[PDB]
């Protein structure tokens, strides 16, 4: 199951 | 698909209170949240358990008796005030889907520990403007319902629990109130069961 | 036994070509169960194992909408990145992106991972105890003081403690017949005459799984590795691996030479000569 | 901080537009709007991160609009509304959203309340009374209960507060829930709302104590078109005062 | 490392016997950036329906795919891969080798 990136470099 | 049967739900002061809620997910991971909303409707958060978590949730009074088998997440408030009342609202996020899922929400009302009744049917006189006049059946015990009248032009309102806090005292009210010229303290409440020894001044 | 899920995610700009390309593939131990690519590829003809096919079409919708959004988020992070490196638009840069979870045989998490590459170079990661980053340089620090004020890893700490465990569980009960299996190497040495001299002798382990092996040429029991030419790991392309080690053995020689296998769906680490069949 | 809405209460004719705002806790990057009929628990219309769309699924085709421009900031958007559009409109912010941990938990707004009606002209400002407490109950109970009666204001748009020398009093206080349909059998019909103010003998018989009853309404703005007789029903405090009384 | 030189293997999925039914695989790897261009040749031609792994990467970093075809071999067909990338000035070829 993906993971969520909320959060950009 | 959330669960939350019961219509409303009653309980004392300082009692402890468990509000049902069962989940539908079929997921492998989840999370269960509660909500409360008082009068002036605003969410708050009280208590989240994820589907994986080892102890249950606890935070303050609020305590999650999250059952993994039978597929339910029952909040447990204790020591409750009255300040819990509130619309109380479950919530499931599962993995797979796509919102929090909202309960239709249990009611849950407070009823005090009314310490002392003396039931009494006051006539307050106005302060200037308003044709009316106002009935206070007051200090009553939780034991007596309120019922809004069958006659046309008047108005009776519902059991209302005063918080006096400073002084530990709290009261049970309800008014009533008409135009129609016919209209006296004595019969105001005819239309409910109000206690035989409740106090009828002149 | 003990199993790792993984993705490996990127995204690559292409400056006037047109958008990023964005990729995820998802593997369980060395078995690639999942792809994303915005490059679509087949009509979701997208290599899929049957035991995420069993899982229903929410799950697939959802993922989905995950990578979609990951993509978003992707495009911020190479914004920001060529900012931080004070690189032009014109310039193709890759983010990649390589997390997931070890679990042990109990199904429970032994190691989280969590890192990043800006072009080919390790930029930032996710510590072992999951709550702090290491940068690699200037740049990332950056990255990692908003990632700290914005509580990333404790985001982050969520899926591989949460999500990622659970669901590898999952997906270990529903591909146990695929996922539990340990194929062991089939072996054999060949004789590849150079010369008069000499002779190359070919040690092969095919059709193996997991991919992890050991493939050593020996003399009389002494070790070799100077001399021995290992080939990279290499896929057969039947979900199995293959390896070979060769060493140069002066003519006559031959039974001085010995191959040892070591792999983990081999009762007891095997050995192989040469044999003129 | 906290989530932050604007307006609390709005009234829209059937067919105007509203617009919603709201402002997540700073630094969240996921921005949630909810629909809340009454008597249902929140619905998801739409989410964002940061400054895109997450899920619409549930956004009412093409009445329903928003944005998050700049992924901070977010506008919910109703052109032409429909009277089933009364509701309240609560939005939510959180860190993430698939998380599946705590960073997942949603903080939500006040909410604003928004009535469509069929026509403004049924809006009316409270009219509101204090009734001096009783003579018998000072001379049984010890104590003073004063009542406010917040009469023939519609929509339900009102917030009635109690105000002891300038001060508004937390506690002695009783609002009912729900208001009472002054004529229930017309269907936009006025609405009655009572309070109670309960303090001590002592505190009620002192003359230089004021009390204040203050109900706070919601109407109509500067903008609202209004062609009625009476003054225009804009957002307003209504209030009624009464004096200590000796005896 | 910005750029990274892909490492080229052909083989076949089993040991090459003469006239039986394979694989013919050409496993690229190791190289960074992603951009790169695959062909398998038959006796130069280039082979028409080619089946390939799409774009994945290693624990390093570096990106790898595996371009595979039916084929049986024969004594004298000569098999090979052509691999073009940004380190390499000119596409580098890899002849077929049944013993490796
Ligand atoms: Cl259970
Ligand atoms: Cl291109
Ligand atoms: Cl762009
Ligand atoms: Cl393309
Ligand atoms: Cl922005
Ligand atoms: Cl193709
Ligand atoms: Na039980
Ligand atoms: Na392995
Ligand atoms: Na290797
Ligand atoms: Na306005
Ligand atoms: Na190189
Ligand atoms: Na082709």
């Amino acid at each position: 199951f993906l993971r969520g990136r909320a959060y950009g470099l | 698909k959330i669960t939350q049967t019961q219509p409303g739900m009653f309980v004392q002061e300082k009692e402890a209170v468990t509000l049902d809620c069962t989940y539908d997910t079929s997921d492998p991971s989840y999370g269960l949240f509660w909500y409360k909303q008082p009068s002036s409707g605003e969410m708050i958060f009280v208590i989240y358990q994820g589907s994986y978590d080892q102890g249950n949730a606890t935070e303050g009074r609020y305590s999650l008796n999250f059952q993994k088998a039978r597929k339910s997440a029952n909040l447990v408030i204790s020591a409750s005030q009255l300040g819990d009342s509130a619309m109380y609202f479950c919530a499931m996020r599962e993995d797979t889907g796509n919102q929090f899922y909202f309960g239709t929400g249990t009611s849950l009302t407070v009823i005090p520990n009314i310490q002392n009744p003396d039931p009494a049917v006051y006539q307050l006189r106005d302060s200037k403007s308003s044709d009316k006049s106002v009935c206070l059946f007051t200090d009553f015990d939780s034991q007596t319902n309120v019922s809004q009248s069958k006659d046309s032009d008047v108005y009776i309102t519902d059991k209302c629990v005063l918080d006096m806090r400073s002084m530990d005292f709290k009261s049970n009210s309800a008014v009533a109130w008409s135009n129609k010229s016919d209209f006296a303290c004595a019969n105001a409440f005819n239309n409910s069961i109000i206690p035989e020894d409740t106090f009828f001044p002149s | 036994g003990s199993h790792s899920m993984r993705y490996f995610d990127t995204a690559m700009s292409r400056p006037g070509r047109g958008e990023p390309r964005f990729i995820s593939v998802g593997y369980v131990d060395d078995t690639q169960f999942v792809r994303f690519d915005s490059d679509a590829a087949s009509p979701r003809e997208e290599p899929r194992a049957p035991w995420i096919e069993q899982e229903g079409p929410e799950y697939w919708d959802r993922n989905t909408q995950i990578f979609k959004t990951n993509t978003q988020t992707d495009r911020e992070s190479l914004r920001n990145l060529r900012g931080y490196y004070n690189q032009s638009e014109a310039g193709s840069h890759t983010l990649q992106s390589m997390y997931g979870c070890d679990v042990g045989p109990d199904g429970r998490l032994l190691r989280g991972h969590n890192q990043y590459a800006y072009d080919g170079k390790d930029y930032i990661a996710l510590n072992e105890d999951l709550r702090s980053w290491t940068a690699a340089d200037t740049a990332a620090q950056i990255t990692q003081r908003k990632w700290e004020a914005a509580r990333v890893a404790e985001q982050d700490r969520a899926y591989l403690e949460g999500t990622c465990v659970e669901w590898l569980r999952r997906y270990l009960e529903n591909g146990k017949d695929t996922l539990e299996r340990a194929d062991p190497p089939k072996t054999h040495v060949t004789h590849h005459p150079i010369s008069d001299h000499e002779a190359t002798l070919r040690c092969w382990a095919l059709g193996f799984y997991p991919a992890e092996i050991t493939l050593t040429w020996q003399r009389d029991g002494e070790d070799q590795t100077q001399d021995t030419e290992l080939v990279e790991t290499r896929p057969a392309g039947d979900r199995t691996f293959q390896k070979w080690a060769a060493v140069v053995v002066p003519s006559g020689e031959e039974q001085r030479y010995t191959c040892h296998v070591q792999h983990e769906g081999l009762p007891k680490p095997l050995t192989l000569r040469w044999e003129p069949s | 901080m906290g989530v932050a809405q604007s307006p609390r209460y709005k009234i829209i004719e059937k067919r105007q537009s509203v617009a919603f705002w709201c402002n997540p806790i700073s630094g969240h990057a996921t921005l949630y709007w909810y629909q809340q009929i009454l008597g249902q628990g929140p619905k998801l219309l739409i989410q964002f991160q940061n400054n895109g769309v997450v899920d619409d699924s549930q956004l009412p085709k093409d009445r329903f609009s928003a944005e998050r421009l700049k992924g901070v900031d977010s506008t919910l958007k109703i052109q032409p509304a429909k009277l089933e559009d009364s509701a309240v409109y609560l939005c939510a912010s959180s860190f993430t959203w698939t998380s599946g941990g705590a960073t997942d938990t949603q903080y939500f707004g006040p909410g604003t309340r928004l009535t469509v009606l069929e026509d403004l002209k049924n809006v009316f400002p409270p009219e509101v009374a204090v009734f001096e407490p009783s003579e018998a109950e000072i001379s049984h109970t010890q104590k003073a209960t004063l009542v406010c009666l917040a009469t023939g204001f519609y929509p339900d748009h009102v917030e009635l507060s109690w105000w002891v020398n300038g001060k508004e009093v937390h506690s002695g206080v009783c609002t009912d829930p729900q208001p009472l349909k002054e004529q229930p059998a017309l269907n936009d019909s006025r609405y009655a709302l009572s309070s109670r103010l309960r303090v001590s003998a002592t505190f009620w018989q002192n003359p230089r104590n004021h009390f204040r009853c203050q109900v706070q309404f919601y109407g109509l703005s500067e903008n609202d078109e209004w062609t009625q007789d009476r003054a225009k029903p804009v957002t307003q405090i209504v209030s009624a005062e009464a004096w200590g009384r000796a005896d | 490392m910005i750029q990274r030189t892909p490492k080229i293997q052909v083989y076949s999925r089993h040991p090459a016997e003469n006239g039986k039914s394979n694989f013919l695989n050409c496993y690229v790897s190791g190289f960074h950036p992603s951009d790169i261009e695959v062909d398998l040749l038959k006796n130069g031609e280039r082979i028409e329906k080619v089946e390939h792994s799409d774009l994945s990467f290693s624990k390093d970093w570096s990106f790898y795919l595996l371009y595979y075809t039916e084929f049986t071999p024969t004594e004298k067909d000569e098999y090979a891969c052509r691999v073009n990338h940004v380190t390499l000035s000119q596409p580098k070829i890899v002849k077929w080798d049944r013993d490796m």
